[PDB]
RNA sequence: AAUCUCUUUGCCUUUUGGCUUAGAUCAAGUGUAGUAUCUGUUCUU
RNA sequence: GUAUGUCUAAAGUUAUGCUCUUAUUUACUAACAAAAUCAUUGAACUAG
């Protein structure tokens, strides 16, 4: 089907500049901030182990990643 | 495969490898089913 | 008459259509390679 | 109710006996069989081609190194 | 000096037009009907 | 069953081998269909 298009151009204003406009009122451009502003002017020996014997710009490799995956999955 | 080779089913079994085996010929008669 | 268990031995015409299958739809649509195929699921045509 | 269960059994028969085709038909195996047998067959042509000119490699090495 | 057809080179000349959770899931069914379709037999040729 | 689309056709007159007969196989489609075991109970009901 070829209903499903990329698009080749994007609408120009230009064409909207021609049309007669209508008089409808918008709640986003009713009054609001009128004024501007200025500037002025034995125990432990016993085990087979023992004491006995990063910043990178790539998101899904960064340590917080990583640790946000072994959190969130289990 | 060519490690046993290289080391050295029956009728009702299922075959657990089917996918890797060569593949069985068409006869001249093709089944309807086919 | 239904098939529940699917497989057995891959005949020529089965590998044939799959093969003319996957060069129309690719290799991620098991499901409407296997479609294609009486006796095969979409997971013994992706094998 | 004999009727009825005969013909659903009788239909689960049809269905166990269309399901035959994942098991290997005595035809499938002797076809693998063939397979293994004709390429042992192979094996054995190339081996004695190998070994039938292997041993009076010797007899050929005495004759080259003569001159 | 001017035709026609080959062959190569160039031109590709009806020569894949977005996005997301591969967007998602499913592919077991009776009678009768509708449409397409299959083997065979005579017939057409 | 919808969304939704299409149709509605005189008059209210503008001057000049390859097929066929036919018995089957297979697929798709059908808001068509009250189908006999597992003091009478699916029963008018389902839509993007």
């Amino acid at each position: 089907t070829t209903s499903h298009r990329p698009q080749l151009e994007a609408r120009s204003g230009a064409k909207a500049a021609a049309y007669t406009p209508t008089g409808i009122e918008h709640a986003r451009l009713l009054p609001g901030h009128t004024t501007l502003k200025y500037r002025k002017f034995s125990w432990r020996k016993g085990t087979a182990f023992g004491r006995h014997k990063g910043y990178i710009n790539d998101m899904t490799k960064s340590e917080y990643h990583q640790e946000f995956l072994h959190k969130h999955v289990r | 495969e060519r490690y046993n080779r290289l080391l050295e089913l029956k009728a009702g079994d299922i075959n657990p490898n089917a996918e890797t085996q060569m593949a069985r010929p068409d006869n001249g008669d093709l089944e309807d089913e086919e | 008459v239904p098939i529940y268990v699917k497989g057995g031995v891959w005949t020529n015409v089965e590998d044939q259509i799959l093969k003319a299958a996957v060069q129309k739809y690719g290799t991620h649509q098991w499901s409407k390679v296997a479609s294609l195929l009486q006796k095969k699921t979409a997971r013994q045509s992706e094998l | 109710r004999s009727n009825a269960i005969s013909k659903q059994k009788q239909y689960n028969g049809l269905v166990r006996d269309r399901e035959s085709f994942t098991r290997l038909s005595k035809e499938d195996l002797e076809f693998y069989q063939k397979s293994k047998n004709e390429l042992l067959k192979k094996e054995k042509e190339l081996n004695n081609y190998l070994d039938v000119k292997a041993i009076n490699f010797e007899k050929k090495k005495k004759a080259l190194l003569m001159e």
